[PDB]
RNA sequence: ACUGCUCUUUAACAAUUUAUCAGAUCUGUGUGGGUGGCGUGUGGC
DNA sequence: GTTATCCGCTCACAATGCCACACGCGCTGCTCGG
DNA sequence: CCGAGCAGCATACATTACTTGTGAGCGGATAAC
């Protein structure tokens, strides 16, 4: 029972699911549909829905390279490297590739799976940085995020008011740089 | 902007150092306890690193904390440590001699990464992050540019917890001597590393200090110029406590001339 | 349209026209290089290049090169020459039967 | 429909052990400050 | 067989000085943007 | 919905290209004990 070791591909910059989806069409014009059974690029979604970029953000777990499930042999060797734009295998010695490990395959699905069941807002605060205020009420004032908080996401902040400082809880969307 | 633990270590040490300040002008409250050798320790000890626990705490509930009467208060992380000394000199502290200060570092996956030394006396405060630099109340922090162990200034510290090096010690003093123009010597191994950073001595050595002694000096005088290392040209000087500081020009003529002179139990 | 335009354009052949003499103007159009894609360059010429093989008679006038790094490298055509169908150098000659 | 039935007359304090006799200066805005790097080609000598 | 010996194999590394002139100098489909 | 910035891309490939002359390190054949 030899199973189909995931392995992985560099691309270019930015073709990693161009690439993946021409790699289908590759699977479907040679009907490799089963050594070439599993192909996945990752990602993620950061959610600031204020203050300049809108409502979402999508990043990659880690750019330049897509993941495949293939198996090893040298016609599916070349059915992988004849696609349109990929350079060479990423593992062992060129001409005879390395698999992905099974450890490192069931951290990335764990990845996976948390990136996918939560979107979440990354582009924190770190407790103990000043930064300036964006609020109608609290128009060009600046203070140090004195708390931090994710699943609330308010920011409790001191800044002076009425003189000593106060902790308040302007929300992410009324916090300025850093 | 400034780094974020950084402003949180310069208010925590801000408020020890008033605090300190506030223990200074009262020779009643002072309230001491012999603990080691030719020394006492303080209450204001106690108070300083309970505020300074405490600011911490506020805005980091779960950092490691590292100091000489708590040992290590194990937060529920690991890998962020606070090396905290309420007081640098605390003999200096005792006989109201003006000149000591409160030091306070943050050490990331073992690498210093913020540092802050405070001279309330003086009101002096030597800040340093690692990758920005090292300042003192705004202004850069570059050490001395001396080129040579000529008419240089050497800030040192006798191990009075451990006098058995003294006369090794001695000899190296006076090795020294034969070249260096003068000495320094302040009994607060975290001014001597500022002053390097400073410039205003250039060079400093050490038999046999603590390792929360210098963790905050010694990012001061790394990211002003300056390197650090242990008497053998090392970096174990972390575990022996033997400090050697300063411009690397006048450090490598310190170790040059001491490569003799020293033991081979400093080595 | 890049590719076409970069060499008509940014050539190591093509160049602004010497015009500053009409004698100018045609010896730089009618001017036979040994440089360029695909071609020699001055560096890796060799001293036996640039002479005249005694077929230039006619083909290729050896006596307007420029002088300097690129002798006979540069060449300008012989008045009468005119190419050939493949491509060569060919030059009239007067037929001359039995007598 | 069916727990609730006065508790009795506005705050309840910190500073605190040598040492004391209380024990010179409110001026400016004189003055300056307010194309090029590389590559290639072409020629010339 | 091994140990030292030698001979062809491949790669690094140099190519006069100036002057003048000319020309050009990323991009591109993903990303920030309304 | 396309205009205005960006991030890492031999454009993906077969690009590519005769001698340049010289030294120098190197790997496969070679003489000897
Ligand atoms: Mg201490």
């Amino acid at each position: 029972a030899p199973k189909k070791r995931w392995y992985v591909v560099q691309a270019f910059s930015g073709f990693e699911g161009r690439v993946a989806t021409s790699l289908r069409e590759h699977i479907k014009l040679h009907n490799m549909e089963d050594l070439f059974g599993e192909v996945m690029v990752p990602t993620e979604e950061v959610v600031e829905i204020r203050g300049g970029q809108r409502r979402k953000s999508e990043r990659k777990f880690f750019p330049g390279y897509v993941l495949v499930q293939m198996v090893m042999n040298d016609a599916s060797w070349h059915l992988v490297r004849s696609v349109p734009r990929v350079m060479g295998f990423i593992g062992g010695t060129s001409d005879r590739p390395a698999p992905i490990s099974d450890k490192e395959v069931d951290a990335i699905m764990n990845r996976l799976q948390q990136v996918g069941d939560k979107p979440r807002p990354k582009t924190l605060f770190e407790p103990g940085e000043m930064v300036r205020v964006n609020d109608g009420p609290f128009a060009d004032f600046n203070g140090v995020v004195e708390e931090v908080d994710y699943e609330k996401s308010r920011l409790k902040v001191s800044v002076s008011i009425f003189g000593r400082a106060t902790p308040v809880e302007l929300d992410f969307s009324q916090v300025e740089k850093a | 902007a400034m780094h974020p633990m950084l402003n949180i270590a310069v208010r925590a040490a801000r408020k020890a150092g008033n605090l300190i300040a506030k223990n200074y002008e009262t020779p009643d409250a002072v309230e001491a306890s012999q603990k080691g050798s030719n020394d006492f320790v303080t209450n204001v000890d106690k108070a300083a690193e309970a505020v300074i626990i405490d600011t911490i705490r506020k805005s980091y509930p779960q950092h490691t904390i590292i100091t000489e009467e708590s040992g290590e208060l194990e937060g529920t992380d690991q890998d962020v440590q606070w090396v905290i000394d309420p007081l640098d000199g605390t003999t200096n502290f005792i006989k109201r001699l003006p000149h000591f200060a409160v030091s306070i570092a943050v050490r990331i996956k073992g690498r210093t990464e913020v540092a802050v030394v405070y001279d309330p006396m003086r009101n002096e405060l030597f800040t340093a992050t690692r990758g920005q630099g090292a300042q003192l109340n705004g202004y850069r922090l570059r050490g001395s540019t001396a080129r040579d162990l000529d008419g240089t200034i050497l800030a040192t510290g006798f191990p009075f917890k451990a006098k058995q090096y003294a006369t090794t010690y001695i000899n190296i003093v006076g090795k020294l001597f034969n070249e260096c123009a003068d000495f320094r010597r302040t009994g607060s191994a975290a001014l001597d590393l500022a002053y390097v950073a400073a410039g205003r001595v250039d060079g400093f050595f050490e038999i046999g200090l603590r390792p929360w002694d210098f963790a905050a000096g010694e990012l001061l005088v790394r990211e002003a110029g300056g390197i650090v290392s242990d008497f053998t040209g090392g970096h174990n000087y972390m575990l022996t406590g033997n400090i050697v500081a300063g411009n690397p020009r006048v450090v490598k003529a310190m170790l040059a001339n001491m490569r003799d002179e020293l033991s081979d139990a400093l080595k | 349209s890049a590719a076409v335009k970069e060499f008509f354009g940014s050539s190591q052949l093509s160049q602004f026209m010497d015009q500053n003499n009409p004698l100018s103007e045609i010896t730089h159009k009618r001017r036979i290089s040994a440089l360029g894609p695909g071609g020699l360059t001055r560096e890796r010429a060799g001293f036996e290049v640039r002479d005249v093989h005694p077929t230039h008679y006619g083909r290729v006038c050896p006596i307007e090169t420029p002088e300097g790094p690129n002798i006979g490298l540069i060449n300008s055509l012989s008045v009468y020459a005119q190419t050939n169908e493949y491509g060569f150098l060919e030059t009239p000659y007067r037929k001359v039967t039995d007598g």
